[PDB]
RNA sequence: AGGUAGAUUACCUGACGUUCCCAUCUGUGUGAACAUAAUGGUACUGAUCAGGCUCUAAGCAUCUUUACUUCCGUGUUCGGAUGGGAACGGGUGUAUCCUACUUGAUAUGAACCUACC
RNA sequence: GGGGUGUCAGAAAAGUUACCACAGGGAUAACUGGCUUGUGGCAGCCAAGCGCUCAUAGCGACGUUGCUUUUUGAUCCUUCGAUGUCGGCUCUUCCUAUCCAUUUCAAGCAGAAUUGAAAAAAGGUAUGAUUGUUCACCAUUUAAUAGGGAACGUGAGCUGGGU
RNA sequence: GGCGGCACAUCUGUUACAAGAUAACGCAGGUGUCCAAAGAUGAACUCAAUGAGGACAGAAACCUCAUGUAGAAUAUAAGGG
RNA sequence: UUCCACCUGAAUAUUCCCUUAGGAAGGUCAAAGUAUUAAUAGUAUUGAUUGGUAAAGAUAAUGAUUAGGUGUAACAUCUUGUCAAACUAUGAAUAAACAAAGAAGAAUUCUCAGUGUUAAAUACACUUCAGGAAUUUAAAUAUAAACAUACUUUGAAUCGGCCAAGUCUGGUAAGCAGGACUGGCGAUGCGGGAUGAACCGAACGUCGAGAUAAAGUGCCAAAAAGAAACAUAACGAGUACCACAAAAGGUAUUCAUUCAUAUUGACAAUAGGACAAGGAAUGUGUAACAACUCACCUAUCGAAUGAAUGAGUCCUGAAAAUGGAUGGCAUUAUAAUUUCUUAACUGAUACUCGACCGUU
């Protein structure tokens, strides 16, 4: 009862029906694994800007 | 050239462009393939492209003007009749006496029997 | 106990030369590839004829040797010992395999064993070349036609307009020899050039 | 039937260029990579540590992170019927700056050179220059007249066959 | 006869030359690429080195940072300009190595304007101790890396005499006090070599052994009248004089053409003349 | 012109001979001390009586090599396409892409920072 | 972390049924048929030599080209809710690569007896000992006692010796 | 089908078609280990081979110079470095 | 395994399994439900690359291999002939992955902060090119794309496949076994190939009229007349896949090329000689000398002759079993084969136009 082992036949036709799904833009903007110092620098400014924005809200 | 075995083509004359548009002309309006009946419908579609009647349609296509891409895209593909396609058969190039490939100015004879 | 020639005539598969992975190869039938006046200078024999193979096929070493023997015997009879030089221009570098089957045996689980040697020739490839004098040209043509009966497929006799195994046609070799660009080398010629350090 | 080793079928891919063995340039370790740059991943088999997978060889990616010793490169990988984003960290030995935007970055500078003069010509009131014309495929050549003064004719015909032998 | 010369075209076709400077025996590219590699997240920030090369007659010190176009020298100091500071003779001693290293530090610090907060040590009493520049207020000292090239780093090697002078000059160079003229005994052994005590003890040793041997080795010292006792004091003043004016110093030079090429016209004529003579 | 550090890594290499050295570099003298080894040959240090002998560098050669260009040659091979030809084997025509080896001509380095002449 | 599952994503596991049984399978073997033709069989081309001299009356080495399905292989397309599986007896028909008889040509054809080949398949091609035998090998007789096919012709035709 | 083999977990070159993937009980081989150093680092040196010399010493003992792009070595199969 | 019409419409890869007649993850598919949407490409062009296949090479590295010079069998050295799936310097075609302006369509000027790098920074890095304000601005290859594009959820069936080939491997080979790319059949009818799952044309709602495709035009069978040739005294030829034929031989025939004799006289034939001209005189032949005859030379006679090579066609090679298959009849300066000429013709459910039904 030997059988055919493998074939790539019809595989490209199948893969192109619903064509190659591209990744979304948000996939290229991930930050995990970035430089430790650059993350430390970015977080410091974001905290500074947010705290300065919030005191303006309290003022007005 | 890549699709040569499936098409035949050539260089149209002014009369071929005139008769093709006059008899088989149609425009894609609102997703509908509406045939050309008046100059008012031409102005409504391609008026912003400085094309208002059926003669600027012919002139812009024939001379390949600055608005060819937009004017040609609005033109729906022509549905033509049948004709004696080849001398031997359409399985060989027109150079070898067949049907497909580039016919240059001899594409007009095929279109005359096809329009 | 040799299979018919129709079994190993088509060029199939990658070349399978004798190497460290292909052992137990029987020795080829043909050992001599140059016959006749092997040491005759390039100026004695101006004529040149070829056997051109018009078929893409394997040529067995057995058919090479059988053709070599017939040309050798026919030529010594006609052109003598010092009247011709015939060179075989195909070598048996391809090894054919046999799947020998002897119900006490397998059916299809096996691979070929070394069976013999052959050359993978192509269309227009020169098989055998020769050179002799003007008077002995008919001897070549007759003996070369008889040799083609030992090969398979289509062969054609070509009478080259060049010199005796050179690349120059007969008048160019004549004028290059008289100028001094041709130097005798026992059985061939050396091209004098204008390169390298000058002499003193 | 191949095996499934990490560096299978790499006899010729990982072989060094002819007469190109040994140490590499110092421009490889001195080039400055910034986030957003375009680089080409080139597996240098002379350095076995940190060798990128052979499937990324010759692919053009973008720099997404810069570390003290390695450069974060981002490439697109084709999977069953989708494309995924692969984020590698490769030492500068195995990457190389890409010229994929060489022509584009020139066209960017050419239009900015004209734009600089435009903001100055507007102050003086003179007409301002137009932006460079866009690239087009080879257009049909126009009609041209050829002088007969320095013309020479050579007949072209089929050739009589001559046997090479 | 038998040759079997392995220099045929097959040899040269597959031959791969080394790097040009390694081919010249001047660059250890394996060690160089370690000292040139700045951190990739320090974009284009120079990684300074000290190139200390000692010739047969002078000590060369240069502060360099590598670039793709080529190495760029920020500042340099030589021992052949030492006589301006009173060191007339012996420009390759352990003492002249120290002065050149010290002079380069002061010359560099003045260029950057940081010569007032970074002073290092000045008194000769504390010359033999290991000193490293430290932070002043919040400002770090100028940092450099030592590049010894193809020089063996033994205990008493002069490449660390230059490095010792820089640290005393206020420029921070990472190091350990295990390859100084001391690294054994104490600071008095290092101080004696820096002040030329080893030099001004062979002059007197040779005098007590043989007069002609004395004139052989120190012949130009008698001509200049430099007594052995004077060597110790002149190096004290040279350090003092270096620290008060290191700002470098201030034409058409006679050029000597050497051989010049032959054009394609003369080269063709030479071949034809040689061929014509043969006939 | 020379020296230091280089980047390109043979147009930079290899062999045969030639040309200067005024500074520089090199070769050169010595072994007391740091340090070194079986050996002051190397590496180390102290020095300056001599020298262009070598190195380095500049140039020479119908020099090997290497590097560009033509040619090789639209010849090898190749993507697309017959109810095209052939009993096979293999090989057209059409719309296209088009190497390599060889040979011949030219070249034998360009170029960055610092110092000194 | 280690102890380990090697059938390596990891049950704890010996045979034999000819006394056998069930669900199924032409997904798969034993017979025919079909593709192939190595092997078996038959036929050619060349011509080194054999044949007292003489390559070809008769042969034909070294090579090389085909045909056949009368051997045995190779495969697994049909048949597993079954195509009765060997031989012999009986009987008809077909092929020719002709054993005899008829007509011819050639010979190393004097006669006789033979040998090679062409036309030709309308007619003939036996009796027995041993063996189930196909085959084989013997004893005869004959003008000759040729080779094969038809589901390896032929079991609601027999027989049942073989299996 | 059984007997054989393991193509059952696995690595290298090739078949394999210059991205990736990639068959056969296709081809040539390999693994179930070995290492307190054969791991880490620093320094010094240059290997195989050949030519010419040196008491025994010779084709092979050790010493010296020159040439030497790796033709050696790198635990192992093969391929890379 | 039980009613109808309508719409969409597959599969044989990959991973794991005591797995191999079966399952689960996943791919293909349907139905529902969304989003104004940094969310288009089985394409080409231009630009910078990647690769090591075809090819190529072989005193270019590894390995194999024939011979010839020169110098000191051997070794060097210069040549020569032929090679590699597990050799390679070089290296295509077809390809792979980039870019051609989305922190949301550019750019510039001014102002400018937090951290850190830095010797220190006004350099540099990240922070919506932190942020903020003015001015300018819709430009940046071709083509196509709003019933576009991006999908989300839920779920079916399937993972025995088979065929073709300007492809490959094992095998002598197979309507054999196994693969790379694509198109098919399966799931598919229609026109043609007589017949046929896969070939060719072309994919289908019910119809009318026309131009067509493959392919055909003696009759069966709708439709063609003319032109030239190589064939055809034979079951020769006659619609690819396809249902078969080879080496070889022929004073069979047609065309082409090359050489020689070709006339003032070749070859064929007739006569004399054969000692302008004759070989110890060629064969027959006399025991041998002799005679006839041959090569050869004269005489006679007045248009081509002789040899080689190549390409077509024909004949031989060519033998199997029920009677039979260019499909049959039949054709034979064709009604066969090859090529043409003629604004000749026939013909599909495909194309055009029109009428009607349904889906969107």
């Amino acid at each position: 009862s030997k059988d055919k082992n493998r074939s790539s036949h019809n595989q490209s036709h199948k893969a192109h029906r619903n064509g190659f799904y591209k990744p979304k833009k948000s996939a290229y903007m991930s930050t995990k694994g970035m430089n430790v110092q650059v993350l430390k620098n970015t977080k410091a400014q974001r905290k500074f800007a947010l705290a300065k924005k919030l005191e303006a809200k309290k003022a007005a | 050239r890549l699709v040569d075995p499936y098409v035949t083509y050539g260089y149209p004359t002014l009369e071929t462009v005139q008769k093709l548009i006059y008899k088989r002309g149609a425009l894609k309006i609102n997703g509908n393939r509406m045939p050309i009946t008046s100059n008012c419908m031409i102005k409504k579609a391609l008026g912003d492209k400085d094309v208002v009647c059926v003669d600027d349609l012919v002139h812009e296509i024939y001379t390949v003007g600055k608005h060819f891409k937009e004017v040609n895209n609005k033109l729906a593909p022509f549905k033509l009749n049948g004709a004696k396609i080849a001398e031997k058969n359409k399985k060989i190039h027109f150079i070898l006496g067949g049907g497909f490939g580039n016919r240059e100015l001899l594409i007009n004879k095929l279109l005359a029997n096809m329009i | 106990g040799r299979r018919p020639g129709r079994c190993y005539r088509l060029v199939r598969g990658h070349p399978y030369p004798k190497s460290k992975y292909c052992r137990g190869v029987p020795d080829p039938r043909i050992k001599l590839f140059d016959i006749g006046n092997r040491s005759a200078p390039c100026d004695d024999f101006p004529c040149c004829v070829h056997i051109v193979g018009l078929e893409r096929e394997n040529i067995s070493s057995e058919a090479m040797e059988a053709a070599r023997i017939s040309i050798n015997k026919n030529m010594l009879k006609y052109a003598g010992k010092d009247g011709f030089h015939v060179r075989i221009r195909i070598h048996p570098f391809h090894v054919l395999r046999i799947n020998k089957m002897l119900l006490q045996t397998g059916m299809r689980g096996a691979w070929g064993k070394s069976y013999g040697s052959c050359a993978r020739v192509k269309v227009g490839q020169v098989l055998i070349s020769g050179r002799c004098k003007e008077q002995h040209l008919p001897a070549m043509i007759k003996s070369f036609r008889l040799a083609c009966y030992k090969f398979a497929g289509r062969q054609k006799l070509v009478i080259s307009n060049k010199w005796g195994f050179t690349k120059y046609t007969k008048e160019e070799y004549q004028q290059l020899k008289k100028d001094g660009k041709i130097i005798a080398d026992g059985c061939y010629f050396k091209l004098a050039t204008t390169k390298g350090p000058l002499p003193k | 039937p191949l095996s499934n080793g990490r560096n299978r079928r790499t006899r010729k891919l990982f072989k060094r260029p002819f007469r190109g063995h040994g140490l590499s340039n110092t421009s490889t370790i001195l080039h400055t990579y910034k986030v957003g740059d375009y680089v080409t991943i080139l597996c240098n088999s002379s350095i076995q540590h940190g060798l990128p997978y052979k499937a990324f060889h010759g692919k053009t990616g973008r720099v997404w992170n810069v570390n003290p010793h390695a450069i974060g490169v981002m490439v697109n990988k084709k999977v069953n019927n989708r494309i995924v984003v692969k984020r590698l960290h490769i030492s500068p030995e195995h990457i190389k700056p890409s010229g994929c935007q060489k022509d584009f970055l020139e066209r960017k500078a050419a239009v900015a050179a004209i734009r600089k003069q435009n903001i100055q010509l507007k102050k003086e009131g003179k007409p301002l220059l137009p932006l460079p014309a866009k690239r087009l495929p080879k257009q049909p050549r126009p009609a041209e007249l050829i002088k007969g003064a320095d013309i020479k004719f050579t007949t072209v015909a089929p050739l009589k066959f001559e046997e090479l032998y | 006869g038998f040759l079997k010369v392995i220099k045929n075209r097959a040899y040269f076709k597959k031959y791969q030359t080394q790097f040009r400077r390694r081919r010249e025996g001047k660059t250890d590219y394996y060690a160089r690429r370690k000292m040139i590699f700045q951190d990739k997240d320090k974009f284009k920030t120079p990684k300074y080195r000290v190139v200390v090369r000692i010739t047969n007659k002078t000590v060369i010190a240069q502060i360099a940072y590598s670039e793709i176009i080529g190495d760029k020298i920020l500042c340099a100091a030589y021992s052949h300009e030492l006589p301006r500071y009173g060191v007339k003779l012996g420009l390759t001693n352990y003492a002249a190595a120290y002065c050149t290293g010290l002079l380069l530090a002061r010359r560099l610090l003045q260029k950057l304007g940081m010569d007032k907060q970074f002073v290092g040590v000045s008194d000769a009493a504390k010359l033999g101790e290991d000193y490293t520049p430290e932070e002043v207020d919040e400002r770090r000292p100028f940092k450099c890396i030592l590049d010894v090239g193809l020089a063996r780093t033994t205990t008493g090697s002069k490449v660390f005499a230059v490095l010792k002078g820089m640290c005393d000059g206020g420029v921070y160079v990472p190091h350990s006090a295990t390859r100084f003229a001391g690294a054994g005994e104490n600071e008095e052994a290092l101080r004696s070599r820096i002040l030329g005590g080893h030099v001004a003890a062979y002059m007197k040793y040779l005098s007590g052994e043989d007069a002609d041997l004395y004139k052989k080795q120190f012949g130009r010292f008698i001509a200049a009248g430099i007594a052995p006792e004077a060597l110790e004091n002149i190096y004290i003043e040279a350090h003092k004089k270096i620290r008060e004016n290191p700002a470098a110093e201030k034409k058409e030079h006679k050029k000597y053409p050497t051989s010049k090429k032959l054009t394609l016209e003369q080269r063709k004529a030479a071949i034809q003349a040689k061929l014509a003579k043969l006939a």
